[PDB]
């Protein structure tokens, strides 16, 4: 029933490892990349989108799936500390151009007719 | 469109990174909400250089689905386009080739020379590329009245024209030493790393998909494939140039024999009724509304079923939901294969010479990224 | 059967060294390029004095579209839809409703020339050889918007291009 | 019958999160699973 | 009744070069280089 | 078109056209069908 | 007069700017055959004053050519910036133009134009050579239909 | 309203957003911005042009095909404002010219036209007009600019009962002009600042800030008729303010005071030279003067926009004035400027 | 050919590939689940997860099998089974001229150890599979991103990627770089509901529920 | 036959008439709005009606393949003159 | 079925007929299969739908001149199995392969036929029903189909206010809602009531029921009728029908009292046709004699 293979993980413990230093290769990255990539957005600015981007994969409770984000996790440091990604490509996550969507009931009720 | 990445211990190169991509459309994420007619022109886009022979691919596939076969006069046709695409892809991978290494008046003979058949095209189909002319059931229209004659004078002269791509490309010690001696491939090393086509010719490895396997009618005719020896991106040139003068004998063996006869098969579920036959007929209207609605309904199955693209092997792996759209259709195409051994294609040798090492692998941009 | 193409075994007599040696020392096959790129030069080119002449064509030449007529002037069209259901890039939109004489003709033939692959599928389709490919080409324009054909200007297209249209597709209903 | 490093996790199955859907599709949508209805003409 | 679709003429089209032309224009290498030491000769002198 | 002319008909161009584009006889597109839905008109009555 | 002598100087300043112009490629798809297919001997464009050269920094138009993908979008960005002014596009086929075949798929973008300041759109699937040798004569009409000292005369 | 200005869609590009502008002089420094910020969402920007098409080029993309029509008119004939704003349910009047030229002098430039396209709209039947003027829009001051942006106020205010007269401060950004302007006396002697700069303590604006107020005033209900104040986030002094930009573009330094007078004649020799004038001296009084402080008028904030810091967003137009130099050098390099925000 | 309309079938080359299913079902029947033959005479292995490297390698250097010609790899998503990846390669024999097609079956969280050993032709048509599809194959070289936008999301070929993406890109001038936004169409994709409410072919019958 | 709206858009077979207050005729103003003439919806009113006698016509449409698929139209509905739907052509037997 | 046609001669063409502004007649179209004919003397139960005349030139006509009257005459058009029974407003509007089916249900009356609606660009064209058995079973009264074009009717899309003279003026949300807001938290109980609709969601009286509570008010009102005394709708079984229509078969005699069904709920009529054809149904109905 709930055999299943692993890649990188048996417990949460080990899971939540290579989250670690995921976090430590990343954290460290914040300040090469701002500044080869020529960005404005701060150091800061970077570490805490990093940050949050942790907070956004918290709630899954599997062992199995924490990895295969670490993997996509880790398909992506590299892509731009060796120049492949552009500017475009990593101030994309900076969420810039689009106008802030309404959250509020009255707000969206008055934006559409959508949910 | 090529990102080609890669590293410089000083002059000498170690590793190159094809970051492949830069073209890609999902060819066949479209060719899933289309029926098997509609999907036809998008391998008509995938090797816009050879187009008529992915066409060719794409019938025999839907037609070993189908359980139906073309009818012989329709077989004769195709593989006489099979070859001018044959012409069409040799033609300019010898002269971009030639073009990337710096000779620029052999690309513009043989670009001359390119007008010609693509005018051909015009006149068979309505269009000078992207013909839509091979379809399940054999070619949608007939030959225009002269044509065959027109194709004859054509030939009949080219053998000409590919003496000077010879002369002054072939005895040059300057195309040698900047074409010999560079991206060799040993024989285990092609077949392994799933190379297709010329770099098996190349390599000294006797092998050819219209000889061993002889897909459509490419019984009937013979030639001789030019295996070299060494390998290298100058035996493949002598390969694709040896290929043209080949291709010009298949040209000849199919044009003297054309047999007589329809274009498509006498299937109407599979093939559209003609359009006389469309105004007339009560089941020619019902069988012509609902394959240009649906098409046909394809039975299960699945197979890949590949030609001898001039590229090299190129097959489509589609499979049958058992309705009239396909499933799946995996563009299996020799450029990727071709491509996937970059990494050591390159090593060896430096920037100016594995430019030469892209010319001679014939990569383009259609059938990679599709 | 197949044939070999590097291997050359050159001959090491004297005779044959010499030459070799002389095509090195003093260039020979060199001096053959040049031979031929100066047969080349004496020889009349083939370019073409376009817009004053300009390249064949064939009867079957898909370019510009045209919604044809009748030989009394009514349209063609008769809103069966099939030509989108078979536009491989749905640039075809197509509504109808009633027309006045009882009629419920169409209303709607936008083919979006962005959107359009000039495969002809839409010709073959049609059954009472409504839209055809046009044997126009040039109708480049400078706006994106222009290229958004509607109703009428595939109707004008039709009345403009029409008797080179009528002469082509009498030339070749027999091959379809 | 088969074990390498053998993992077992009794939470229900959930890609979610890495079949990348965004938010608004995951949360503000509503998927009717049914058997289509014949066109009553055919 | 009749066809009259595109067809090969009533025997078959005329045969057609298949094989390579390029031709041996030239001097010996002995010729070559007695003439070019002959010039060099008719030069010095 | 010397020899024998095309056909005659009556609806085909009294004269051919030039390219129209980048001119203030440029073509212009636009919707050919007609507003599906109407609103409800309000009757104008004195009040109450 | 003093309109005059703004009025001959316009037109030499811009009587070979349509006749000195030398197309500038990137060559995504199959309209990249055509692309040069027209530097071919048939459908000669060397004669037409332009002639294909890529070198970005030296180049005045750009005919794009196939598909437009986003992974490629920040590439042509980058090179229209660095092309120098006056500089024009011009989107050859139905792809790079507005999206033709695969407008509806996830990796193209709908249109060049949605990118760059898109000049005279030429048509096609592929435009056939000379339609684009059309399309290359009506840009340099273009060009003549120019009031550049004129207008800055006036202010 | 009109059936098809009803707004509908997810506010995307092709977002029928009701919004029908007639932005005039679009081809300019706020007018590229607010178009941007007009296209996005699907507001048919119908642009008045005068200039040659090939300068109007880089507004194409701003929005989906078909959305911005391009149409030529002059100042003086009316037929082409009627034209323009004839099918138009709100007007964006943005035309101001920073310099002196022959056919348009001062006057012009805020009276004729800004009074002349006003009657006509509402002559039209518009239903919204946006005409902005400087904050320091100042009759008193014997600078032609900020008489004639106060002098013609009173006529659009005037003929336009419900116009929302727009007041910003300083609008700096890519192409501002005085960003710009402070590295170019790089050559033109080594920065030769008045009284070293001791007179224009200021809050400028950044221009997504008054772009984006721009296009609230517009769906905003209460922007008829009051006049908004739009203001920066920051008050800086001209030492402050030239010290901190030739910092973060590392540009030497070396402000130098000298007679007023003697720019009389700098900006005189200036404006003399057949072409655009790089400097006139109209308007170096003007950033001699500082920011007027108007607190009764609605500032920036009362539309519901927070307005970024000057520090924040500047590299972009600091970092293309860096020779190779410090070109590469980031943001957080530079130190921040002295704020006094009165 | 009495009948030109059909396919002519053989009968010579049916059985033979089907002798050669029984041949390898006897030499490795740990990982066979099962062996199909075709009508268009194109025999199908069905393997196990763990059973890539084996039967690849057995197929590799076997002296009746010989094939090593990696013809494509290739995932057939089936949202029906609960394993919806179909990992399908195609193998090519030059010797016997044969070509072997042998399936696999895996979910979205289950590995495949990598095949680069057996072919370093999949090093590419494994990156492809794992970003068009996103099922990870394990101990492989390199995972990379190779037919997708930088930082792109998702996986575009499975059947929960729809047609149009998420995603769009244009030129914005604020920002003065091509920045992205969700997905607005100018025509909405219309649906062709295609398929006859009429039964097709008797023989590829599903047997009832 | 056309007839001309009152801010003088030529109106198409179909009806459309862009009114004052769209604000899309925008696209119409400095530029010329494209109607075919040639109006289809009257091309049948003159066209004259066909005293062909039979109790059923094979109405193909004229030039053989190159008009519509033939059709069969029954003559014995003698207040209504058949009308072929492909065609539009008017038919009308000689009073049965 | 073949490919082409042996078939030489001439086809027999037969003129169209008139029975309706809602079914379209091309005759020629007809195979005589006779499903109109069953279906409107067993289904509809009006016995006017027949063949004339016999060998090949017979036609499934009306012989006089009819006007098909019935409520379900829609139905009609879903059970000829070729275009010879077309809807009227439907044709020449949409193709079968772009309209996107949604399931839905029908209001216009209380028996909440399963049907199906096509869309296409953003609009209904044409009504089909689905199947339940309780419910519509396969068919649909006339007026359940033909109604989509009332949706492209008088329609109410904006905001409304009395504006200074009174004279209804398109109007924003805000003003709408700020309108309503103040005569809301103002007075109390009996001062705000609530009268219920035709067509009213479930959703939508709750919503109401829940507001007017909040504001310490019961005044939700109904359209129609039904006696709060004795029990009112304190009990389910008063305003329910408990039988379960699916069950009427098993009934042996109906007893309807004060009510045309056949006008009133047609599909409950079509379920006692069926039924009293099969199963023998004892019907007995006092009031108004309509058919
Ligand atoms: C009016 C204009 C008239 C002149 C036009 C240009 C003439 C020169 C170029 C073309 C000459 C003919 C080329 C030709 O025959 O090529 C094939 C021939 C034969 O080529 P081949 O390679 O077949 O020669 C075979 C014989 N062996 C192997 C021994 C060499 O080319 C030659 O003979 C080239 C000889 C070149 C000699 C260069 C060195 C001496 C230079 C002296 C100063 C000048
Ligand atoms: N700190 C500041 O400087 C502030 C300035 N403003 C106001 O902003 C306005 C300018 O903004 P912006 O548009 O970005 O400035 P730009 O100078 O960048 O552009 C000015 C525009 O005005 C047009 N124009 C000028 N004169 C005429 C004329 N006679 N007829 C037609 N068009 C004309 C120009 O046309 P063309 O491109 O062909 O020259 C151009 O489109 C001025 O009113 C200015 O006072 C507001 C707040 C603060
Ligand atoms: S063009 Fe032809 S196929 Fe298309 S809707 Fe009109 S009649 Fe039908
Ligand atoms: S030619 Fe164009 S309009 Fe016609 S079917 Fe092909 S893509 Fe569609
Ligand atoms: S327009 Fe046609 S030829 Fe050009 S890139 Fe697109 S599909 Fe290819
Ligand atoms: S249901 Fe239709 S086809 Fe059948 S008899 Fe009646 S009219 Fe004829
Ligand atoms: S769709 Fe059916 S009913 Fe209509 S004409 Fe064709 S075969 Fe006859
Ligand atoms: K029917
Ligand atoms: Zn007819």
């Amino acid at each position: 029933g709930t055999s299943v293979k692993p890649i990188f993980s048996r417990d949460m413990n080990e899971a939540k490892r290579r989250v670690r230093e995921l976090y430590r290769a990343w954290y460290r990255e914040v300040p090469n990349t701002v500044h080869l990539f020529q960005l404005d957005i701060s150091v800061k600015q970077g570490r805490d989108k990093v940050r949050e981007m942790f907070m956004k994969n918290a709630h899954v409770t599997d062992p199995r799936v924490v990895d295969l984000l670490v993997i996509k996790g880790k398909m992506e440091l590299e892509e731009t500390i060796n120049v492949w990604k552009q500017r475009t490509h990593i101030m994309r996550f900076f969420h810039e151009t689009e106008a802030p969507r309404p959250t509020d009931f009255l707000s969206k009720f008055y934006v559409g007719h959508d949910p | 469109v090529l990102r080609l990445v890669m590293e410089l211990s000083g002059e000498m190169v170690r590793k190159c990174d094809p970051h492949i991509g830069l073209l890609h459309r999902g060819t066949e994420k479209l060719i899933e909400y289309k029926t098997y007619l509609q999907a036809l022109p998008y391998f008509d886009r995938l090797d816009y250089v050879s187009m008529m022979c992915n066409e060719q691919a794409y019938s025999l596939a839907v037609e070993k689905l189908l359980n139906i076969q073309p009818p012989p006069r329709a077989q004769w046709i195709r593989v006489l386009f099979g070859e001018i695409t044959r012409l069409l892809n040799h033609i300019m991978a010898v002269t971009t080739h030639a073009l990337d290494i710096g000779a620029m008046t052999p690309f513009f003979w043989m670009f001359e020379e390119r007008e010609k058949m693509f005018e051909f095209y015009e006149r068979v189909s309505g269009a000078r590329m992207h013909a839509a002319y091979i379809r399940p059931g054999g070619v949608h229209q007939d030959l225009p009245l002269g044509l065959l004659d027109d194709i004859y004078e054509f030939s009949k002269n080219f053998s000409f024209r590919i003496d000077e791509l010879e002369e002054m490309l072939t005895n040059n010690r300057i195309w040698r030493n900047r074409t010999v001696d560079i991206g060799v491939v040993t024989a285990e090393d092609a077949l392994n790393y799933g190379f297709s086509g010329v770099m098996l010719r190349g390599s000294g490895i006797q092998w050819d998909l219209r000889k061993t396997q002889p897909y459509d009618v490419y019984d009937q005719v013979e030639f001789d494939v030019p295996i070299g020896s060494r390998g290298d991106c100058y035996d493949r040139y002598l390969c694709r140039v040896e290929e043209m003068r080949q291709s010009l004998r298949i040209i000849s063996q199919c044009l003297n024999k054309m047999p007589p006869g329809e274009i498509k098969v006498d299937d109407a579920k599979v093939s559209p009724p003609k359009r006389a036959e469309m105004k007339t007929s009560m089941e020619s209207l019902i069988h012509h509304f609902k394959l240009y609605t649906e098409g046909y309904q394809v039975p299960p199955g699945a197979t890949y079923t590949a030609i001898e693209a001039p590229k090299g092997e190129f097959g489509v792996y589609l499979v049958s939901d058992g309705s009239s759209r396909p499933y799946r259709c995996k563009i299996k195409a020799p450029g990727f294969a071709h491509l996937a051994g970059l990494d050591k294609m390159s090593k060896g040798h430096m920037l100016a010479d594995v430019v030469a090492i892209i010319g001679t692998q014939d990569i383009v941009f259609g059938e990679v990224d599709r | 059967t197949y044939k070999f193409v590097n291997m050359r075994e050159p001959s090491m007599d004297m005779k044959s060294v010499t030459d070799r040696a002389a095509q090195t020392l003093l260039w020979t096959e060199l001096v053959r390029g040049l031979g031929m790129t100066l047969s080349y030069l004496f020889r009349e080119p083939a370019t073409i004095n376009y817009p004053f002449e300009k390249g064949p064509l064939s009867p079957r030449f898909r370019g510009e579209h045209a919604l044809r007529r009748y030989p009394s002037g009514e349209e063609r069209c008769i809103a069966c839809k099939l030509c989108e259901a078979v536009c491989p890039a749905q640039a075809i939109t197509i509504e109808a409703e009633p027309r006045a004489d009882g009629s419920r003709r169409t209303t709607r033939y936008d083919i979006d020339m962005t959107k359009c692959i000039y495969c002809g599928f839409c010709q073959e389709a049609c059954p009472v050889d409504a839209i055809v490919e046009g044997p126009n080409f040039e109708f480049s324009t400078e706006t994106h918007e222009e290229l958004l054909y509607n109703k009428e200007k595939l109707l004008n297209n039709g009345d403009k291009w029409e008797a080179e249209i009528a002469a082509n597709i009498q030339a070749d209903y027999l091959y379809r | 019958t088969q074990d390498t490093q053998l993992i077992a996790v009794d939470e229900k199955l959930d890609i979610t999160t890495l079949t990348g859907v965004p938010e608004e599709h995951i949360k503000t949508r509503k998927v009717r699973i049914f058997v289509p209805a014949r066109n009553n003409m055919q | 009744s009749k066809v009259k679709q595109d067809m090969p003429p009533p025997g078959g089209y005329g045969p057609i070069d298949y094989k390579r032309n390029l031709p041996r224009r030239g001097l010996s290498g002995y010729s070559m280089f007695a003439v070019g030491i002959g010039t060099l000769l008719f030069g010095y002198w | 078109p010397t020899t024998k002319p095309p056909t005659a008909r009556k609806y085909i161009w009294t004269n051919h056209k030039f390219n129209v584009s980048g001119t203030p006889q440029q073509y212009v597109p636009y919707s050919t069908t007609r507003k599906k839905i109407q609103e409800w008109v309000p009757p104008s009555t004195p009040y109450k | 007069r003093g309109e005059y002598v703004v009025a001959k100087l316009d037109d030499l300043v811009n009587w070979a700017r349509r006749s000195s112009l030398w197309p500038m490629t990137f060559g995504l798809a199959c309209c990249a055959v055509e692309m040069m297919h027209m530097a071919a001997p048939r459908y000669d464009m060397d004669r037409f004053g332009v002639v294909f050269r890529a070198s970005p920094r030296q180049s005045d138009v750009m005919i794009v050519a196939g598909t437009l993908t986003n992974k490629m979008a920040p590439a042509l960005r980058k090179v229209y910036d660095q092309m120098p002014e006056p500089r024009y596009v011009v989107s050859m086929g139905s792809c790079a133009n507005g999206g033709g075949y695969y407008h509806y798929s996830y990796s193209v973008v709908r249109g060049c134009d949605r990118i760059v300041p898109v000049d005279i759109y030429v048509p096609g699937c592929p435009p056939t050579a000379e339609a684009l040798l059309y399309g290359i004569l009506q840009l340099q009409r273009k060009i003549k239909r120019e009031k550049r000292l004129r207008i800055w005369y006036r202010r | 309203l009109h059936h098809a200005l009803i707004p509908h869609g997810k506010g995307g590009r092709s977002s029928v957003s009701g919004i029908v502008a007639t932005v005039f002089g679009a081809t300019g420094f706020l007018g590229r911005y607010v178009v941007n910020h007009l296209g996005r969402m699907g507001s048919q920007v119908i642009v008045p042009y005068r200039c040659e098409p090939y300068d109007t080029m880089h507004l194409r993309p701003m929005g989906d095909l078909g959305q911005i029509i391009f149409m030529e008119w002059n100042g003086k004939d009316k037929d082409s404002i009627r034209k323009v704003v004839e099918h138009s349910n709100v007007v964006i009047n943005l035309v101001g010219r920073e310099w002196e030229t022959k056919n348009f002098d001062f006057e012009d430039v805020f009276v004729k036209i800004p009074h002349a396209i006003a009657q006509v709209s509402k002559e039209a039947g518009v239903e919204k007009l946006i005409h902005i003027s400087h904050l320091n829009a100042d009759i008193k001051s014997p600078s032609r600019y900020l008489r004639s942006k106060a002098v013609g106020e009173k006529e659009v205010r005037a003929a336009f009962p419900e116009a929302t007269i727009i007041k910003p401060s300083d609008i700096f950004g890519r192409e501002d002009r005085f960003l710009n302007y402070f590295a170019s006396m790089r050559w033109f002697g080594g920065v030769p600042l008045i009284s070293l700069g001791k007179e224009t303590v200021k809050q400028p604006v950044y221009i997504v800030d008054v772009s984006k107020g721009i296009i609230n005033a517009i769906k905003d209900p209460d922007a008829k008729g009051k006049t908004f104040a739009f203001v920066g986030p920051n008050r800086y002094l001209l030492f402050d303010l030239v010290q901190y930009i030739f910092a973060v573009a590392y540009r030497p330094f070396l402000p130098y005071p000298l007679p007023h007078f003697a720019y009389r004649w700098v900006g005189r020799l200036f404006e003399v030279s057949p072409f655009e004038p790089w400097t006139t001296r109209d308007k170096v009084e003007r950033v001699h003067m500082s920011d007027m402080t108007l607190p009764h008028l609605p500032g920036l904030e009362d539309l519901g926009i927070q307005a970024t810091p000057l520090e924040l967003k500047a590299i972009e137009v600091l970092r293309r004035h860096r020779t190779y130099r410090w070109l590469t050098s980031e943001m957080e390099d530079v130190k921040p400027a002295k704020t006094v925000n009165i | 050919d009495t009948r030109p309309t059909i396919r002519p079938r053989n009968d010579v080359v049916h059985k033979q590939l089907s002798a050669f299913g029984q041949y390898v079902a006897e030499i490795l029947p740990k990982y066979v689940q099962q062996v199909q033959v075709s009508c268009f005479n194109e025999l199908e292995i069905f393997i196990h997860p763990d059973g890539v490297i084996p039967v690849l390698t057995f197929l590799r250097d076997h002296t009746n099998a010989q094939f090593k010609s990696l013809a494509d790899l290739t995932a057939v998503d089936v949202p029906t089974r609960q394993n919806r990846f179909e990992i399908v390669y195609n193998l090519l024999s030059l010797r016997f001229n044969s070509q072997i097609r042998v399936k696999t079956y895996t979910d979205e969280l289950t590995p495949i150890e990598s095949s680069v050993t057996v072919y370093k032709a999949a090093n590419w048509y494994e990156r492809e599979i794992w970003d068009m599809f996103g099922v990870f194959f394990a101990n492989h070289p390199d995972l990379r991103r190779i037919l997708t936008g930088y930082g792109f999301e998702g996986h575009p070929f499975r059947k929960d990627f729809p047609l149009s993406g998420y995603v769009e890109l244009r030129y914005d001038d604020e920002v003065k770089r091509v920045v992205a936004e969700p997905v607005e169409l100018a025509q909405e994709f219309r649906k062709f509901d295609l398929n006859s409410p009429w039964e097709a072919f008797p023989a590829y019958r599903q047997p009832p529920e | 036959g056309v007839r001309t709206s009152p801010t003088g858009e030529k109106v198409t077979h179909t009806g459309q008439a862009y009114d004052d207050g769209d604000y899309r005729r925008v696209r119409f103003s400095d530029r010329q709005k494209e109607v075919n003439e040639n109006f289809a919806i009257d091309l049948i009113a003159e066209q004259p009606v066909s005293e062909v006698g039979s109790r059923v016509i094979s109405c193909d449409g004229g030039g053989g393949a190159l008009g519509h698929p033939r059709v069969y139209i029954n003559l014995d509905k003698e207040t209504k003159t058949g009308t072929c739907g492909y065609c539009g052509l008017q038919f009308r037997q000689p009073h049965h | 079925g073949s490919d082409r046609s042996r078939f030489l001669e001439g086809k027999r063409a037969v003129e169209d007929k008139n029975i309706g502004p809602l079914v379209k007649t091309i005759m020629t179209r007809c195979i005589q299969c006779t499903r109109c004919i069953r279906f409107a003397s067993e289904i509809a139960g009006v016995d006017d739908l027949g063949t004339t005349g016999r060998g090949n030139d017979m036609q499934v006509g009306t012989y006089i001149e009819k006007m098909f009257m019935s409520e379900l005459s829609g139905n009609i058009i879903d059970i000829c199995p070729v275009g010879a029974l077309t809807s009227k407003p439907y044709a020449f509007t949409a193709r079968p392969w772009e309209t996107r089916k949604t399931e839905s249900i029908d209001v216009m009356d209380a028996v909440g036929s399963n049907i199906v609606v096509s869309t296409r660009t953003g609009e209904v064209m044409r009504i089909l029903p689905r199947m339940h058995e309780d419910i519509n079973e396969e068919w649909i009264s006339d007026k359940t189909r033909f109604a989509y074009d009332g949706l492209k009717r008088q329609r109410l899309t904006q905001p409304m206010i009395r504006n200074e003279k009174g004279l209804l003026t398109y109007t924003t949300w805000e003003d709408a809602l700020s309108r309503v807001a103040g005569m809301l938290q103002s007075f109390q109980g009996n001062d705000v009531a609530a009268i219920a609709g035709g067509l009213v969601d479930a959703e939508a009286l709750v919503a109401l029921k829940d507001l007017l509570n909040r504001v310490d008010s019961d005044s939700l009102c109904t359209e129609e009728v039904f006696p709060t005394a004795g029990a009112g709708t304190d009990l389910r079984s008063n305003y329910l029908l408990n039988t379960t229509i699916a069950g009427v078969e098993e009934a042996d005699v109906i007893l309807l009292v004060g009510t045309n069904p056949r006008f009133e709920a047609p599909l409950f009529n079509a379920r006692i046709r069926k039924s009293w054809l099969h199963n023998d149904l004892k019907v007995a109905l006092i009031g108004s004699p309509v058919d």
